[PDB]
């Protein structure tokens, strides 16, 4: 019922690194503090190891196992935006704002964090867990999938928000936008076809389908919230992350057809500033 | 969660196989307990109240100055002397959520139920004290509900009008089109629904003054109304809803209808205008004899004749415009527009389908004008005519623009106090009331036919509500000898409660002698057919209450003639959706749609059991959807013919049946006489 | 031994188990009585049974219910639903 | 291809390094014998042609009863005399595309240039066949051009209005607002661009009647002028164009300008409806000490003070806005807002932008109001008067609305025929003809403001092409010594012909005793100052006309102050787009943009060089995109100077220009008192 | 030293068929014969089936198997235009040209056409066996994959390039061109990445890879050769189809590092002819 409107809007929302130009967001990066550009660096590696992963195994093992050449074609396109513009979109801010030998020690660092490396292996062992003509196996992988696209990514996505909001660090801060707004779609898409799955299943094996989903998010919000902690204290940011959050798990949950587990909470206004015809055969005017 | 939405989350929680009804109750006094009475303010006495409210701008002073405080003490006394209980939690929740009076910070509560029936009441009786302990004993045992516009705003000066419905007609012009915007802009601020006449406007590629094919058509028109409502939408309270009503022989028909599909471009597209379609008997021919069909351009039709084309009879000109070269005119097929029109409201539930001639061939003020168009509830067809507003510094010829005011009869609880005469002309009298202290200044045609007019809508409710808890299926005959009989006996002592008020006044509404209520014709058929119940069942019923026999209707026809008729409409059913929660009453003379309503309120479901609703009349409240649409269809002619205005007509379909069983189901409400189509809702 | 079908015309369900009451009156009509009441026409009787909802089928023996079955059932359940009361 | 089209293709195939402008001429030639002369209706005289006109409803009949047929055939005759030939093919295609008067079915031609000139000069005359040929001999030698209203529709009766421009103020009220799309569409389906001042209009999230964030802001009123301008679209032959102005002290200035981005959604783009933002210098102020500056509530103002936000000097009630808890407000960055201007003009060329205080720093006429908006090309100043409509059957309060009456001196055949006295002299006196015979019946507060302050727009075209063609840079300095000399010229004599109406008509504009022209405080510059060019080659050439001296201008001033001044505002330099083609002439006094341009006109691609471009001014005819937009300030804030009301000033900016550089030209022009700022054209 | 080059065309190259209007070829289809008409879809459905499994499999196979992110990019890249972009824009042409029961009939002939199920046989068969760390399970897939880029589309080719060259069907010949360019591309890439493998191997290795190269072209050439008698003859150009794709056979032997093995001929000649925001700062607002 939705694969061919996918296809359409994903396609249409096609895009390349090049149209943004960076050069003009080093008038606005010179006068942040030292805490603002290391969050904003550890942030923005986080976002792309993350995102590596989704363009490596993510998208495609999810391709591989799913049935239909139509939804098969959707999942190859999203797969392409992961690697072939999402990840020379990230290079690109991060080769304009530092020097060679600041990215390697990040990308370094942001490697060996433990908050990051929780959740990027937890996300990962999902997928290589899927087994050939296994829909539950398949189904969970979704799950994790949804979780990465609507969910983790959002405690990255905050900062550069937040400075888009603001009037700072625009010409990445638009890419940035249009990266989430791909990943949005991304999250909707891999969500329809795990409701999918989860729909053939029996009333008990919903359930234990559920208590997984509601498990997995459990251990990856509380991982989220200690993330959030380490990188936006420096910054004093950390109780509007996390509203911010919520507010987007909430939206992974809706995605997998679930209801919100969070209580609606407003977000801080410089992120949002940021964001059947059966033919009259006669004698039926006849009674 | 709650206590009290706990305690109606239990309604649903089966012990024994059965539904906890009686958890309805325990939910409404929780509901009470614990938050009305805790955040309802509370003055010594009477006096610091009425002093507190009106000195606040809560109050208007000027209604509650015609009473001595004794008398507005004892009005109270006996609006409390009830002892009003309401029956199920939605009922309180609904009226302490949408009507009951606030604070400015919108956190206590300052009306209760027999404060607000109590304000009510001193508004309608204007100075007289047994008047308005008359109208608390009426409101107070729920036999009549005023509409949502009275019944909220009537004493009360933080207030828009007390007018639910407004009908405009607009002229082929652009002085016309803009003050129609101008005048449904100020009547959306007023709070009240504005329906459109579309009708008279030159179609789309017509000629402006020698300039040819320049006009957008009615379609423009619907783009700047639907902005409009859009801008004057109540501030954020209720969307402002509009109407734009189309006869089904103009040219932009399909244009009109194409407003209304999800593949329509949002330049062609509206959003708060709901579209009517008016269907005259002569398109409903020409699609029973497969012909092809022509819709005209007005303004050749203008040119031709000096008469707009809704103005002149479709049945007897249909010839003699598709005869005249300078009518211009496309073809189309009337059996693919059925469909179509079946289409969109399977796909929508728009249009709504107005049957002209099923409304005229009954229709008292025919001398007047024909009904052209019906509200945005498609339940009020009053004669109307259309004001030409010239230039600036030019007078403008106001013509008359509908304004209706409408008031609900309780079935149950009318025939349950055996009162169908004491509140049928109690309701009459609230209802001049309403019209006579309604003006409105930015629009004078509504202010002119307010004046004139004088007509009043006196619907009914809870009628499936009253069939079912008396062990009678809404689709039995039982049902429609009930309905016959009853609406009789309401028309009965609504015009005979016109009539004295008529004698009282010693004035009728304008134009009342061209009318069939001078001349006899509108009582022919009550002087020479009975409407007593034709079952036992049914009769019994009606024990202790005098039906109106051939006799009684001749002597109320004789009356009639010698004192004519103050009100030119009274009965109007209109759909009541609101006010039937705080009343426990079924909505309108429609079916139920579900027997226990699901409700999101918040973070937490409020579910609403039908009003009398339990295990013994569990299938004698058959839900609409799993009803026979013919036997609705049936049930409703039967109450139309007992109505001088509309019914809202709401068809309740299955997603199995196909848009040729719509058109089934449109064709037998015109075949039966139904006047008005309100709505398709699909399952 | 009576099984007693409530059942409407409308009732998609209804018309499902309508052949499978035929089969079963051709194996068990002898020990087995089948009662059909439509709840569109028979409300009274509807609303004395406390059914809420259609197809409702009750056992009665000798003229009190000892097994009550909602929604629609295949011939073997109601046959071991029938045969623990002959 | 045609002939024509494709001698006018050899004008970019270069031969020997050269472009063949001479083949341009052959392009004329070739255009008319092949098309004009043969698809020109010709009669046996010219008696026969007036009776086809005039009977077939092509002119009108008053205005040509006003002459015995023996003056018409002698107007006819002169403007036949000068044998007038078009220099580009250009001019004489759009001319007999777009001016030229053709039959009912557009496959004739009926009117001629020397045709159409002297309807338009037997219109201006009324009854005066000496005047009637002085303006013959003022258009045919192409020295003023009237407006694209006045040329097209100047004695025609398949007409609109002559009337350019409409600037409507829009009162804080919902029957104001209604009355203002009312006038808009009014306007509009006259052909004028209607531009209308928002800034009284209350924020988003003010009170109506006392209940708190109920208004939707101006937002909602741009949506319903957007769609009431596109309803009016004139027949759609050229779009219904509506500006909205509002100030940058107003809270909604943020979302008046969201509505232009490209990234807006569609529940908030207006499309139709221009922007223009309205800058006091208290907001440049704000802006240059990077203080935190606040954007108000329009009606918390009314409120506390009386009086409109617009209505009060913001330089001094900025403060007392500030410190006044009773005034709402929000923190804004003046900066960031500047930017975002800057931003918004980079990516869509608005909003206009409008310096308030370089308006009324030398606005004459401040007594009557201070000017709060521009017009649609940002060109015209006027005070302006707002009007408050009542609710229908009251009396309403009728203010001042401006109206463009327009026309344009061709600079280079004004100087070369040393006419600037006389030209300037007739088209002042054709321009009060077309503000006296203009009479719009359902716009009364543009009819009053009409009859009252009799205002009229005189421009100036083809100075660029002047300059070129004589050997001066536009950048140069002795281009802007010479456009001293000229607009000094030109206003010395819109004055003079000013006073002398005053004097033979015994009446000034209303409230003129108020203005600096009866104090003198505005020729104190001219008293005081000599405006004599200071270069030897400009000096020569104003050789053969006496430039009016410092002795000159006190005998004008005195002249003035005993005999008053007839209008309220004389000189404003429009855009003159297309009507600039047929008058052979580069685009108001706005540098070329491109040397030649490059039109697409169906299946054809047709090339128009400037006039007199040509090897030896190639590099005088510098590209505008070329042009140091600091000197191009420069020359309109000499050329401004001169000038009572606005100049329509675009900005040419090149694609490596950032915003930066935009907010740089947008201070530089508020710096050296430009009053406003038309578009931003980045190539 | 590559790569990056082939990125940049292969991103620079990217279509969607809806960008051409195909309502222009309805009336020279109207006018060809039965015949015609019927080879024409058949051999649009022969290329679909190519493609939908070079998107679905073949490409992102290859993808999983080869290091490094920018060659990943690449072969993502190209996985998507096989499915997303070019195996779509033939329904695009059936659903112009052809009625629905028309679409549904050569839809079920790929299904039973002994032909295209022996060429898919082998081609994913050959994918399906790539062994992880395996280079010459690898090599013998981007043969395969080279096989099918270069050489196995061209029989299909020939029959809309036949047509654009006497000016008929252009609009759905521009699509098949733009495909065509596309293949060429993807052809010399995984042409490159077989060479780099190949080139690892010891002499006796090597001869053993040309043996299966060659050996697994005849098999595939034997097999087209009756396909292309099957679908040509009742157009009477077998004959000049089998002289196309041996040229085209060169030509991806070409791409594989290999000599020609066919002699060259002459080709139909009209088939050839089918070929900023800047910040203000304070001394902005002082002149
Ligand atoms: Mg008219
Ligand atoms: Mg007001
Ligand atoms: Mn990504
Ligand atoms: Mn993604
Ligand atoms: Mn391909
Ligand atoms: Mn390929």
């Amino acid at each position: 019922d939705f694969t061919q409107m996918f296809y359409n809007q994903n396609v249409k929302q096609f895009w390349l690194p090049e149209e943004i130009a960076l050069n003009g967001d080093l008038l606005t990066w010179k006068y942040l503090g030292k805490n603002e550009q290391d969050t904003y660096m550890k942030v923005l590696a986080g976002l792309t190891l993350l995102d590596t992963e989704q363009g490596n195994t993510g998208m495609p093992i999810v391709a591989e196992h799913v049935d239909g050449h139509q939804r098969k074609a959707v999942l190859n396109f999203m797969a392409m935006m992961e690697n072939a513009v999402h990840a020379k979109s990230y290079s690109n801010i991060f080769m304009t704002l530092a020097p060679t030998e600041t990215i390697n020690e990040v990308f370094e660092w942001v490697k060996q964090n433990k908050y990051l490396q929780k959740k990027a292996q937890m996300i990962v062992g999902l997928y290589k867990a899927i087994q050939k003509d296994d829909e539950i196996s398949l189904f969970k992988a979704m799950v994790a999938s949804v979780y990465l696209e609507s969910f983790l990514f959002y405690s990255g996505f905050y900062y550069p928000l937040y400075f888009y909001g603001q009037g700072k660090l625009m010409q990445s801060g638009e890419i940035i936008n249009l990266i989430l707004r791909d990943e949005a779609i991304h999250g909707v898409y891999v969500g329809l076809l795990a409701q999918e799955i989860y729909n053939k299943q029996t009333e008990e094996k919903k359930a234990e389908l559920r208590e997984f989903a509601i498990d997995l998010l459990n251990q990856l919000y509380e991982n989220e919230l200690e993330y959030t902690e380490d990188l936006y204290d420096q910054v004093g940011l950390s109780h509007d992350v996390k509203k911010f959050i919520r507010y987007n798990a909430n939206k992974a949950l809706m995605n997998l057809g679930f209801d919100p587990y969070f209580e609606e909470e407003d977000i801080n206004p410089i992120v949002l500033n940021g964001l059947t015809v059966e033919p009259l055969k006669d004698d039926d005017f006849y009674f | 969660v709650p206590k009290w939405i706990q305690l109606n989350n239990e309604i649903m929680i089966q012990k024994d196989g059965k539904f906890q009804f009686d958890k309805d109750k325990e939910a409404v006094h929780s509901y009470f307990v614990d938050y009305i009475n805790q955040n309802t303010v509370f003055f010594h006495n009477l006096k610091e109240k009425l002093d507190y409210l009106v000195e606040n701008q809560y109050y208007e002073e000027e209604f509650l100055s015609l009473y001595s405080f004794e008398d507005i003490k004892e009005v109270f006394k006996t609006a409390y002397a009830k002892k009003f209980r309401f029956p199920s939690f939605m009922s309180a929740f609904k009226f302490y959520n949408d009507y009951a009076l606030k604070t400015n910070d919108k956190k206590k509560i300052l009306e209760r139920y027999e404060d607000r029936i109590s304000i009510v009441a001193l508004f309608f009786a204007n100075g007289d004290t047994e008047k308005a302990k008359e109208y608390v004993n009426l409101m107070i045992n729920q036999e009549y509900q005023p509409s949502t516009p009275t019944f909220l705003n009537a004493g009360r000066k933080r207030r828009g009008e007390l007018v639910s419905c407004f009908l405009l007609e607009v002229n082929d012009s652009l002085n016309d089109i803009s003050r129609a915007i101008d005048i449904s802009m100020q009547l959306s601020k007023l709070g009240g629904g504005v329906s459109l006449n579309l009708s008279k406007l030159r179609a789309k590629g017509e000629a402006i003054k020698d300039v040819e094919n320049a006009t957008k058509g009615v379609v423009g028109v619907m783009k700047l109304l639907d902005n409009a409502f859009r801008y004057a939408d109540q501030m954020g309270q209720r969307q402002g809803s509009g109407a734009a009503y189309l006869n089904i022989f103009h040219r932009d028909i399909n244009d009109f209808l194409d407003t209304k599909k999800i593949s329509a471009d949002e330049d062609v597209r509206v959003k708060t205008l709901s579209i009517g379609v008016v269907i005259p008997d002569k398109f409903v021919e020409l699609a029973r004899e497969d012909k092809a069909a022509y819709v005209f351009y007005p303004h050749t039709i203008y040119k031709e004749y000096g008469q707009h084309m809704d103005e002149m009879d479709m049945n007897e000109m249909y010839d003699k415009f598709v005869d005249n070269p300078r009518v211009k005119k496309e073809k189309i097929n009337p059996r693919k527009l059925l469909e179509k029109l079946a289409m969109l409201r399977s796909e929508s539930g728009y249009p709504y389908i107005m049957f002209q001639d099923n409304v005229n061939k009954v229709h008292a003020n025919n001398h007047i004008s024909k009904v052209k168009f019906s509200n945005l509830c498609s339940e009020v067809l009053q004669a109307s005519q259309v004001s030409s507003y010239t230039d600036y510094d030019e007078e403008d010829e106001i013509g008359l623009d509908i304004s209706c005011n409408l008031g609900s009869l309780n079935i149950l609880n009318v025939m349950e106090h055996k009162s169908i005469e004491k509140t049928v002309k109690l309701a009459t009298d609230s209802l001049t009331h309403v019209s006579e202290t309604t003006d409105i200044r930015n629009a004078p045609a509504v202010r002119r036919a307010n004046k004139a007019m004088k007509s009043i809508g006196l619907g009914a409710m809870n009628l499936h509500g009253y069939l079912a808890q008396n062990g009678i299926a809404y689709e039995s005959p039982e049902a429609r000898d009930f309905a016959n009989t009853f609406f009789m006996m309401v028309n009965f002592y609504s015009i005979q409660r016109s009539a004295e008020i008529a004698k009282e006044k010693g004035e009728t509404f304008d134009q009342y002698e061209g009318s069939t209520y001078a001349t006899g014709e509108y009582f022919d058929k009550y002087v020479s057919t009975d409407f007593s119940p034709k079952y036992e069942k049914i009769a019994n019923l009606f024990e202790g209450m005098h039906i109106p026999t051939t006799e009684d209707w001749k002597k109320l026809k004789a009356f009639v003639a010698e004192h004519g008729m103050y009100h030119s409409y009274r009965l109007c059913i209109a759909p009541t959706g609101s006010i039937s929660y705080v009343q426990s009453s079924t909505a309108s003379v429609m079916p139920i749609m579900e027997r226990i309503e699901e409700r999101t309120y918040g973070n937490s479901k409020t579910y609403y059991p039908m009003p009398g609703l339990a295990s013994n009349n569990w299938f004698f409240y058959k839900e609409a959807y799993d009803m026979d649409m013919f036997k609705v269809v049936d049930m409703i002619a039967t109450i139309q013919q007992h109505i001088d205005q509309g019914i809202s007509f709401t068809l309740f379909l299955k997603d199995t049946m196909t848009t040729r069983d719509l058109n089934r189901i449109d064709l037998y409400a015109h075949h039966r006489g139904i006047k008005t189509i309100y709505y398709a809702r699909t399952k | 031994v009576v099984l007693a079908d409530f059942w409407a015309p409308w009732c998609g369900p209804c018309k499902m188990i309508a052949p499978v009451l035929e089969e079963l009156d051709q194996e068990m009509g002898d020990k087995l009585k089948i009662v059909k009441i439509d709840v569109d026409e028979n409300q009274e009787t509807a609303g004395k049974y406390g059914v809420m909802s259609i197809p409702t089928l009750l056992v009665l023996k000798d003229g009190e219910v000892v097994e009550t079955s909602v929604g629609f059932k295949p011939k073997e359940a109601l046959q071991e639903l029938v045969n623990k009361h002959l």
